[PDB]
């Protein structure tokens, strides 16, 4: 429902229907340029406001679709850092972005199958682009998303402490254990695998994991 | 266009992913050195550039 | 020559230097008129230059080009039921799409290919006609005109090499249709060569079971009948001979469980060869050894066909594998709820061997979840190690969101408003809260119940319901049978098996009948309690505190949590009392829902919802009538209005209510009908027996994308409520409501749409045998 | 809904309905179906005053070919079997060779049916029934069968002489690739667009020659009815491809004298040097033998459901499945007469034999026509 | 408690007594791994000690255990086999 214009005009309709606020109009002329004019040298910049304005009506993964439209079609560009940062940001808000947790219960049990992939994106941003504007903020994400999977796994470690596969207690701890040496969740599940040891009468191996706890009291 | 005079350049739900500190790392006993570093955790730290989260520029 | 400049005219979609980079006549090259002619053909060999006109002025080139991108429109005109993009994939199979280049030399060949697309599907009877227009600054078009005449229609199959079995009886076993009778219209008669291949394998199984180990199919040949429709078929088969499954020679890595296998492979020796049951029995060990740990129970049967006595000998060759596979599990995407309840319904646990069956029982209460749009799996073996797998359960979650309201009778009476919201354990808690409160001009309400169904390990699901009610009947404030009840009651669930979910609890049913209306079987329960009130006024008063005691049995054996098709589930609730109650009674109702599929893809499946009943006392008492059973306008009953099937509120001569205006409240009142009148209200009985048989039916127009909860359903609600204690002594002109054969009959249809605003069921029903005191509502908008 | 859903292609029905030799039937003996909707090889015969025509399910009928009145009957509806009484369902046309009438069922059962009473003088089931009329000649029963197998039988018991695969198409590409016998070689085309020649008295390929396109990567039409059995004049053999693509070629080598690889030309008789044809769109045309050079054409019966042309009463005689009969000039080239003697209509042959004109309609089978 | 039926504590990951005959002190990890493959528990901080531990509650008649640990040296060679029972 949009006709053809001069190729420098549809930017403004992309720019200014972005300035409308009713979010069903912004993409409408954002997309209206690169269909009639994909041959402009600025069509990858149209993708940058596209991945931007895709978020607005809870219509997220076209951003990730337009994230990869930057990647494969266009070999040489420094703005992949934005594309890599918006990659995990698209990948994150599929997990926990609803307002149903408004009453005091958060959402780490809600499975981060794509915020699994958000960790993949933010790890490649901090290794692909060092001084880009998003490296620091993604590093903040890489701290919790590690732990966001951990308490998820610790819930299973609690669930395995609940149901009673005490071997599967320690592995849910061991899956949390061997990857990262930083979480406090690593400290507190460390007696539970050893409580699993204590219920499996591996009290010495419990104590050996309590020996791990012992110097970690800091 | 429609919100609680809100919801234009911000995040829905909650924004727990910024306000926390880095995870309080542990000081292992001598000899009990597990490969707890054995994850994919090639996360290199460099001071460039830009802001964080909602305050970070999004052009 | 060596060129100074090259002119690149008319490109507009591709890069200009891309024309230069593809040019072998580039700047700085020794450029001759041969390579000028080579640039004509090679930029024609790019396929993108509608003309390539390479010329030069002595040495400086001009390559004047019309381009033939952009293919702007590919207009698919004529494909009525055929979707457009499946032709575009054949267009994409030609390397052609929107944005590509449009070489008009290659028109009819892909038109032949799109006719070959029309050829392959079941037609040929359509020309295709690519129409090309030029457009602004470069662009080109593809209007494709389809002459969609007719398709290939099944005429006949002939099975040659068949010797004992009719072709036509195999048609009844087949999927290819050369027969749909006018009084047996159950399908449609069109080609596909996969229905060919399936009916080969239908026949292959149909000779695998009877004995024919020597069966094979030589070939088959569709008559390419000269009519562009005609499908006469010869099927060249070799029937062979009914050979005998005369022994099982199971062997291999049998892992010390061959008796368990031989339990499966109990054959008759000398029985005719049934490899279909072998085809089943070959799977059953892969369940059994797949239960035993063997993730890869590599099993090879061999019917050692012993033609010397026309028998076969069933060699089996087994590679078991490793056992202790279950090391860890992965999930995928519960972004409204918890993993651990999905883990607590995934009883396949780690540090174990492969229960392949145990993996799938983890998916059964994922199937009994209700919050599943699919229970779907990726099972990744962790490589390098046959004790290690990581199943990554990739699913599609189910959606939420609903609110609705009703209207009347308000805006002429007092303000009627009802409150209450719903978001489903609330949007992923596992510990749920039930809240109600409302008010019209007659009442003030306060209703609460709390539930933690998922703290526990067993499956215990307690609901304790507490209630204050201000039942007032504010006519003046009286005059039309008040019935007030406030206090607390409980219902439950459990395991005894994981199907079982024991529903029980306590009660405080504190029923304070005051100012009661004079219908007679109101006093059916009040004769047991010993009240001696005024029989013609509505100032009378009766108070009980029914300390009730719930017990039941929910054998929750029903397939899906949203759309089940097989099994036998109960969801039962009733009550008896002990010495200590005001009423030493029992209230029993019973439901029965057994599901068995006739359609094995379950699009045609029965749906059960009946309600039984037998209520009395343990000596000297009886079931109360506010806990009576009210049928019509409900889930199990249609065709009759709200509280209509049952024993009847047969009014007495109401003469006083202590408030009766100028001619109102016809309760057989003083102001009209001054009599012992059987009026239109069902008092309910102590012995209910009512039912509804419903059916799963799909639709050949509704999209499968959401049809998991779109269904058409049909019913015939048959039955009555009767009262084993409805005496004929007072009821002289009033019917025998102790008969089981008071059998009301009403039949009709459900027309269900998946509405995302809650269940909106508009049911049509016809009361053919509409009994006494029943109302009618054919367009029931009830639930 | 479905009484209006289909985009069918219109025929040119019949310009210039003519009667210059005023055409009419000599009798009306509707023996019965016959054809109906059932497309079959079964075509009638007008011979010896014995109407060797048949129905596809029921009674064998010999009629006197002077009145249409019945000489005799049996019924080779096979009296029991898998179900009962087993409708005849003939894979071949009527072949009357000697005292045996060799007609092959779609039970692959050809029978030495007596010209006297219809007695099976001997019986034989074959390896799959026929797409051609069984060519019974020279001591042999040459049958182009549905499995591509040229299963030559004995004409004395059905002892299978030789059985080799023919020019086999992708499916049962429906085409009468009957091996006509000439100069010791059985020339059989093929329903896969190619052509061949085979030593008739031993079943050995003289040559096999690809002519034209077929289904499979160069697919051809589904509605056209191509006479893949050549009308064989002397060793310059004139034959079609399976997509009607005519070719003049040697018998003994197949070397192309000329060809008409330009269309799915339907049916033909070789009138010396006047090659009369039906186009795939049922457009009539004359051609020559020295190159397919047109004497005349006709598009009056374009897309009409025509049979093969025959020459009788000095005119091109043909029927159609609308029950019309047509008389076109030997020369140019339009209607000389026209008769709609049926309405069920002819798919089988108009038999311009016996000095007369026999037909077989879908039920209205046996009429003899005069002008 | 005074309860008849109880949903259980469950596990696997063990050895048969033949697998205990399959092992002997001095075998490599690989020698265990040729027959018994990888354990579902190894020793990460110290030595190469393997574990095949099993748990069960049989519905409130107590709760049981088989702790089959396999103490190795640094060389991957078996040094102690402790097949510790319940409780």
């Amino acid at each position: 429902e949009v006709p053809d214009n001069p190729p420098n005009e549809i930017y403004a309709t992309a720019q200014q229907k972005l300035q409308d606020g009713n979010w069903r109009q912004a993409i409408t002329q954002l997309e209206a340029l690169d269909n009639r004019y994909p041959f402009g040298p600025y069509s990858q910049q149209v993708q940058l406001d596209l991945i931007y304005a895709y978020y607005k009506n809870a219509d997220l993964p076209l951003a990730q679709a337009a994230i990869d439209r930057f990647i494969r079609l266009n070999p040489t560009h420094p703005n992949i850092d934005y594309v890599m940062y918006m990659r995990g940001l698209t990948n994150m808000a599929l997990d926990d972005s609803a307002l149903q947790g408004f009453f005091g219960v958060d959402r780490s049990d809600r499975d981060p199958q794509h915020a699994r992939a958000a960790f993949s994106d933010f790890s490649k941003l901090v290794r692909g682009y060092p001084n880009s504007q998003y490296t620091t903020d993604a590093t903040k994400r890489l701290v919790f998303l590690k732990d966001r999977l951990a308490k998820y796994e610790y819930s299973v470690a609690e669930y395995y402490t609940e149901r009673g596969a005490w071997v599967a207690v320690v592995n849910r701890v061991e899956g949390m254990l061997r990857d990262y040496p930083d979480t406090q969740a690593t400290r507190d599940a460390l007696p539970l695998m050893e409580n699993a040891y204590r219920q499996m009468q591996m009290n010495a191996q419990a104590e050996k994991v309590a020996k791990i706890i012992a110097a970690n009291s800091s | 266009c429609s919100s609680d005079s809100r919801y234009k350049r911000q995040v829905s739900g909650d924004e727990a992913y910024l306000e926390a500190a880095p995870l309080a790392e542990l000081h292992a006993p001598a000899g009990m050195i597990l490969p707890v570093t054995s994850g994919d955790y090639a996360i290199p730290v460099t001071n460039g550039s830009g802001a964080v989260g909602k305050a970070l520029d999004i052009r | 020559f060596v060129v100074k400049d090259i002119h690149f005219e008319g490109l507009q979609r591709v890069a200009v230097g891309a024309a230069l980079l593809s040019m072998p006549v580039r700047t700085g090259d020794t450029v001759n008129d041969e390579d000028i002619s080579n640039t004509i053909r090679a930029l024609f060999a790019t396929g993108n230059f509608e003309d390539v006109r390479v010329l030069r002025d002595g040495d400086t080139l001009l390559v004047q080009v019309k381009e033939r991108p952009t293919i702007a429109s590919i207009t698919f005109s004529g494909n009525k039921s055929v979707k457009d993009d499946m032709l575009k994939q054949n267009l994409e199979a030609s390397g052609v799409r929107v944005g590509e280049s449009l070489d008009r030399t290659t028109i009819a060949d892909i038109e032949k290919g799109l006719e070959d697309f029309y050829y392959s599907v079941g037609k040929y009877s359509a020309s295709v006609k690519a129409v090309v227009t030029p457009l602004p600054r470069n662009r080109v078009d593809l209007k494709l005109v389809f002459q969609e005449g007719v398709s290939a229609e099944i005429q006949q199959i002939n099975i040659v090499g068949n010797h004992a079995f009719t072709t036509d009886e195999l048609i009844s076993h087949f999927q290819l249709r050369d027969e749909v009778p006018w009084w047996n219209v159950v399908g449609d008669r069109k080609y596909q060569k996969q229905k060919l291949a399936g009916d080969l394998e239908t026949l292959r199984s149909y000779y695998l079971d009877r004995g024919y180990a020597r069966f094979n199919i030589d070939s088959t040949q569709v008559s390419l009948t000269p009519d562009k429709k005609g499908i006469y078929v010869t099927v060249n088969i070799t029937e062979g001979d009914q050979y005998k499954l005369s022994g099982v020679e199971v062997s291999g890595n049998l892992a010390g469980h061959s008796a368990e296998i031989e339990q499966l492979t109990k054959i008759e020796p000398g029985e005719l060869y049934n490899g279909t049951k072998v085809t089943k029995m070959e799977d059953d060990i892969k369940k059994l050894l797949g239960r035993y740990g063997y993730a890869y129970p590599r099993v090879q049967s061999m019917p050692e066909i012993n033609d010397a006595d026309k028998t076969v000998k069933l060699r089996v060759n087994v590679d078991a594998g490793n056992r202790f596979y279950v090391r860890k599990i992965r999930f995928e995407g519960n972004d409204t709820s918890k993993d651990a309840v999905l883990r607590r319904e995934m009883r396949q646990m780690e540090g174990a061997w492969l229960g392949s069956d145990l993996v799938d029982q983890g998916k059964e209460r994922l199937n009994r979840l209700g919050f599943f749009e699919t229970v779907d799996t990726d099972t990744q073996r962790v490589p390098g190690s046959p004790d290690q797998v990581d199943v990554v359960y990739k699913v599609k979650e189910r959606n939420t969101g609903s609110f609705n309201f009703g209207i009347g009778y308000g805006t002429e009476s007092g303000v009627s408003f009802q409150a209450g919201v719903q978001q489903d354990n609330w949007l992923g808690t596992g510990y749920a809260v039930g809240i109600n409160g409302t008010k019209n001009d007659y009442q003030t309400y306060a209703e609460l119940s709390v539930t933690n169904p998922y703290f526990t390990v067993d499956g215990v699901s307690l609901g304790g319901r507490l209630f204050y009610n201000d039942f007032q009947a504010d006519d003046a404030d009286l005059s039309d049978y008040t019935n007030k009840s406030y206090g607390t009651d409980v219902t439950l669930g459990f395991p005894i098996n994981e199907y079982n979910s024991l529903r029980a609890g306590l009660g405080y049913v504190h029923n304070s009948l005051s100012n009661m209306q004079p219908q007679v079987a109101m006093w059916r329960y009040l004769y047991s309690m010993g009240e001696h009130p005024s029989t013609s006024d509505q100032d009378n008063s009766f108070k009980t505190d029914d300390f009730t005691f719930n017990y039941g049995w929910t054998y929750n054996k029903l397939d899906r949590g949203y759309f089940p098709t097989d099994g036998s589930r109960v969801n039962l609730t009733g009550k008896v009392t002990i010495p200590g109650s005001d009423n030493e009674y029992y209230k029993v109702t019973l439901d029965t829902a057994t599901y068995v599929p006739i359609d094995d893809d379950h699009k045609w499946v029965v749906l059960g919802r009946t309600r039984w009943g037998y209520g009395d006392g343990l000596g000297g008492k009886e079931m109360p009538f506010y806990e009576n059973f009210y049928a019509g306008g409900s889930s199990t009953v249609r065709g009759f209005q709200s509280n209509t099937i049952g024993p009847k509120a047969v009014y007495f001569p109401h003469q006083a209510s202590n408030y009766d205006p100028d001619y109102d409240y016809e309760c057989a009142t003083q102001d009209g009908a001054k009599d012992l009148c059987k009026s239109d209200d069902a008092v309910g009985g102590n012995a209910m027996a009512v039912a509804s048989l419903e059916f799963i039916t799909p639709t050949p127009f509704i999209s499968d994308k959401y049809a998991n909860s779109v269904r058409t359903s049909f019913f015939w609600d048959m039955g009555t409520v009767w009262d084993t204690n409805w005496d004929s002594s007072q009821y002289s002109g009033y019917p025998d409501y102790s008969d089981p054969s008071n059998i009301r009959m009403s039949a009709g249809i459900a027309l269900q749409w998946m509405s995302p605003l809650g269940p909106l069921v508009f049911s049509y029903a016809q009361p053919f045998k509409k009994y006494d005191g029943d109302k009618a509502e054919q367009f029931q908008f009830n639930i | 809904l479905f009484n209006s859903e289909e985009d069918v292609v219109k025929m040119s029905p019949l310009p210039t309905v003519e009667n210059q030799f005023t055409p009419t039937t000599a009798w009306s003996t509707s023996v019965g179906s016959g054809i109906g909707n059932f497309y079959s090889n079964l075509h009638p015969a007008l011979a010896d005053n014995v109407v060797y025509a048949a129905d596809r399910a029921g009674l064998v009928k010999a009629l006197n070919a002077d009145d249409g009145k019945e000489i005799w009957s049996v019924s080779l509806a096979e009296k029991d079997g898998w179900f009962s009484k087993e409708p005849a369902l003939l894979s071949g046309g009527v072949t009357v060779s000697g005292g045996h009438v060799y007609i092959g069922s779609e039970k692959a059962q050809v029978y030495a049916l007596n010209t006297s009473d219809g007695t099976v003088a001997w019986q034989t089931k074959v390896a799959g029934e026929a797409l051609s009329r069984p060519v019974v000649s020279d001591g042999l029963v040459l049958i182009h069968t549905s499995n591509g197998q040229l299963q030559a039988l004995n004409e004395a018991d059905g002892a299978v002489k030789w059985t080799v695969n023919l020019d086999m198409p992708s499916l049962s590409l429906r085409g009468e690739s009957a091996p006509t016998t000439a100069f010791g070689a059985a020339v059989v085309g093929g329903d896969n667009g190619r052509v061949s020649a085979v030593l008739m008295e031993q079943g050995q390929m003289i040559w096999q020659q690809r002519i034209s396109q077929a289904t499979g990567s160069t697919e051809i039409d589904r509605l056209s009815d191509v006479d893949t059995t050549p009308v064989v004049v002397n060793g310059v053999v004139f034959a079609l491809a399976y997509n009607g693509n005519l070719t003049a070629l040697d018998l003994r080598s197949g070397q192309i004298m000329w060809k008409r690889e330009l269309g799915s030309v339907n049916d033909f008789i070789v009138d010396g040097n006047r090659i009369y044809l039906v186009d795939q769109n049922d457009r009539v045309m004359a051609l020559t033998i020295d190159g397919g050079v047109t004497l005349w054409t006709q598009s009056d019966l374009l897309h009409r459901l025509l049979t093969s042309p025959v020459l009788y009463n000095g005119n091109l005689v043909v029927g159609d499945s609308e029950g019309y009969l047509h008389w076109i000039n030997v020369e140019d080239g339009r209607f000389v007469a026209q008769q709609k003697v049926d309405s069920s209509g002819f798919q089988t042959e108009p038999v311009a034999a016996d000095g007369k004109l026999l037909i077989q309609a879908k039920d209205g089978t046996v009429y003899s026509i005069t002008r | 408690e005074r309860v008849v039926y109880r949903p259980d504590i469950n596990q696997g990951n063990y050895l048969t007594a033949n697998d205990v005959s399959k092992i002997r002190v001095g075998m490599t990890q690989q020698q265990v791994a040729y027959a018994l493959g990888t354990p579902l528990m190894s020793d990460p901080f110290g030595t190469n000690t393997w574990f095949y531990v099993f748990r069960q509650q049989p519905g409130h008649e107590g709760v049981t255990q088989q702790t089959l640990t396999l103490t190795f040296n640094s060389s991957g060679v078996l040094t102690n086999i402790d097949n510790k029972p319940a409780l």
